[PDB]
RNA sequence: UGCAUUAGCUAGUUGGUAAGGUAACGGCUUACCAAGGCAACGAUGCAUAGCCGACCUGAGAGGGUGAUCGGCCACACUGGA
RNA sequence: UUGGGCGUAAAGCGCGCGUAGGCGGUUUUUUAAGUCUGAUGUGAAAGCCCACGGCUCAACCGUGGAGGGUCAUUGGAAACUGGAAAACUUGAGUGCAGAAGAGGAAAGUGGAAUUCCAUGUGUAGCGGUGAAAUGCGCAGAGAUAUGGAGGAACACCAGUGGCGAAGGCGACUUUCUGGUCUGUAACUGACGCUGAUGUGCGAAAGCGUGGGGAUCAAACAGGAUUAGAUACCCUGGUAGUCCACGCCGUAAACGAUGAGUGCUAAGUGUUAGGGGGUUUCCGCCCCUUAGUGCUGCAGCUAACGCAUUAAGCACUCCGCCUGG
């Protein structure tokens, strides 16, 4: 450009739309508004619990859950681990962390934190999935 | 659009010095009567649009001479504004 | 309607420096002749020569080279322009190619050079990083 | 700080003319005079946010945080006297 | 900014013209404003230069100048910018001698054609078909000429011709002109460029009027083909067509290259003006200008390809762009 017209119009920087839009939002419960305070994990409660097919040619059924957060936003959150305590209405904790090859669902479910305990039969991934260190 | 004797007629009555063609005032009757020509000559031909900017682009070519009449000598600009009829 | 005299004059040098010329000139002024003097004061060319004509006469260049059919003038660039008039401080003034170029200095001390303003303790309007 | 997917903004306003009254100033209000003054350099309005030091990472060109830790401003259920 | 691109990748509206704005040729003299320096005060507390002291190390707190080397109080210097006084003309305009035309708005001359009505003429087919048929034929359908008419344009001169900013411009004779260009360069002394605003044009189709339905032709129709129709075939035929009378504001409006100025290998035709040597019985060779074109260095890019009618080497302005 010109440094003349750069005075007339400056180099305005570019924005970056950040991932996980449901974790940087609160709710003014008194005034029905929304805060923005960027939690690590905002807790919620399950509404539906199901599974999903990866559309990429890897084949499995990975378990997801329709969770509503504190700020009442409904998500589809991946439930890692094998067994669970997530039949319905479990008051759970939810992280970020997208699971790839799975459309729409881009949230994890914090194992063993809020109302679930973690999975039992793990011995190489013991710190995750709610398992206390043995002996 | 303008004949040779007619410009060489106005250099007798309106020049600033001898061999002074290109003067500010020597393209005013050359400008505005040839406007008044084309004002009636495009009154005949209502689609003489290229001959329309032929005189308007030399409005500024005279106006820049009026613009040049400010900075060098302003008494010549009081002279030449009040010489003929030109607004502003 | 050219705006930088001392740049188009400087790039015309590099315009014929590419095709290995030994003889060109440039128009004159109060400055540009004396600007061309500071080139041949250091002596990067054979001799820059006399101004002759009516208005801004041609003052020659006589491009002086190496014996391996080479060229000496690597890099030719005015830094200032109409729109950006740049200046220099004497206390942190750099060295072109870390001691292998020159950088002239323009003020009302006379238009001076890198040596002629480092021990003059004035800066000024810098022009050429020519090495 | 940003929006012209905010352009025409103001009418005690705009200058002055006399009374106040203030620790002082005046369009600050009141009677008078001209529409003036303010504007695309975006006035006006909207939305957002206490400010600065300071933090922080950047080669420098620097710009993002304020729990900090200091300096200033504003507030004390709300709104007036 | 330092430290990005706008021909095919994302980055030029369809072109302009133009208001503001920005940025402007050349050569002299004043200031010291801007520049750059010099005397100090001199810039912040944990944060910040350098070296110690305090912490068992250290985590964590002080010391000493550095100290501002940025701001102010102060002195100055004019090349270059700001203002002040001049000139030169390349650049531009006003001159003069001429070339060309499809450049826009108005009047004439005639040709040829599809359609019609009539003569002569005649009677079995005429038209249309890749294949046949619908149709048009017994009224004479067409035909056929000295000769009767209509609609609408006007092959030939027709071209990597010319003019127009662009959309564009075509039988011409004339009207009014635009504008291009060369040459002499007389003169004013840079009178310029971008070009936000604004104003125009704005191709085709569409909203409508009057000539329009002669031909063409969406929509519609007919005949069959074809395994499939009314599709590829065919006509008839509606507005729309043609033009004038109102526009809309859109195109691959693309040279997919914004506009003005300097500089770096060539050859090669061609359009207009000036330059000639022989001459030619109007023709050969060659200088130049402005261009119209075709090949082709260095440089260029990712390569294509560009290279005097740059995407090369520099300057000024506007606009645009930054994953789909």
């Amino acid at each position: 450009p010109t440094i003349n017209q750069l005075v007339r119009k400056p180099r305005q920087s570019k924005i970056k739309k950040s991932d996980s839009p449901a974790l940087n939002k609160g709710f003014n419960s008194k005034k029905k508004k929304f805060t923005d305070l960027n939690s690590p994990q905002k807790r919620g409660v399950c509404t539906r619990v199901g599974t999903m097919t990866p559309k990429k040619p890897n084949s499995a059924l990975r378990k997801y859950a329709r969770v509503r957060l504190s700020n009442n936003i409904e998500i589809n959150a991946y439930i890692p681990g094998i067994g669970h305590n997530l039949q319905e209405h479990s008051v759970v904790l939810v992280r970020g962390g997208r699971v790839k090859d799975l459309p729409g669902v881009r949230y994890h479910i914090v194992r063993g934190a809020l109302d679930t305990s973690g999975v039992d039969g793990r011995r190489q991934g013991r710190s995750l999935y709610g398992t206390k260190k043995p002996k | 659009a303008i004949s040779q004797e007619r410009k060489n007629e106005i250099i007798k009555e309106y020049r600033v010095h001898e061999t002074d063609t290109g003067s500010p005032e020597v393209q005013i009757a050359v400008l505005t009567a040839e406007i008044n020509a084309v004002n009636e000559h495009l009154r005949t031909h209502k689609k003489d649009h290229h001959s329309r900017r032929g005189l308007l682009k030399m409005v500024g070519r005279r106006r820049h001479l009026l613009n040049y009449l400010r900075s060098k000598d302003i008494q010549r600009y009081r002279e030449l504004i009040k010489s003929l009829g030109i607004r502003r | 309607t050219m705006t930088d005299p001392i740049a188009d004059m400087l790039t015309r040098v590099r315009n014929a420096n590419m095709v290995r010329h030994e003889k060109l000139e440039l128009p004159a002024s109060n400055i540009k002749k004396e600007i061309a003097e500071i080139l041949k004061s250091e002596g990067f060319i054979k001799n820059v020569e006399y101004v002759e004509d009516d208005k801004q006469g041609v003052l020659r260049l006589f491009l002086k080279y190496g014996q391996n059919d080479e060229r000496v003038i690597t890099g030719l660039k005015r830094i200032s322009k109409p729109g950006l008039r740049v200046y220099a401080k004497a206390s942190e003034m750099p060295k072109v190619l870390n001691g292998l170029g020159i950088a002239l200095v323009s003020t009302s001390e006379g238009v001076i050079t890198d040596k002629e303003a480092r021990k003059r303790n004035v800066g000024g309007e810098i022009i050429a990083y020519v090495w």
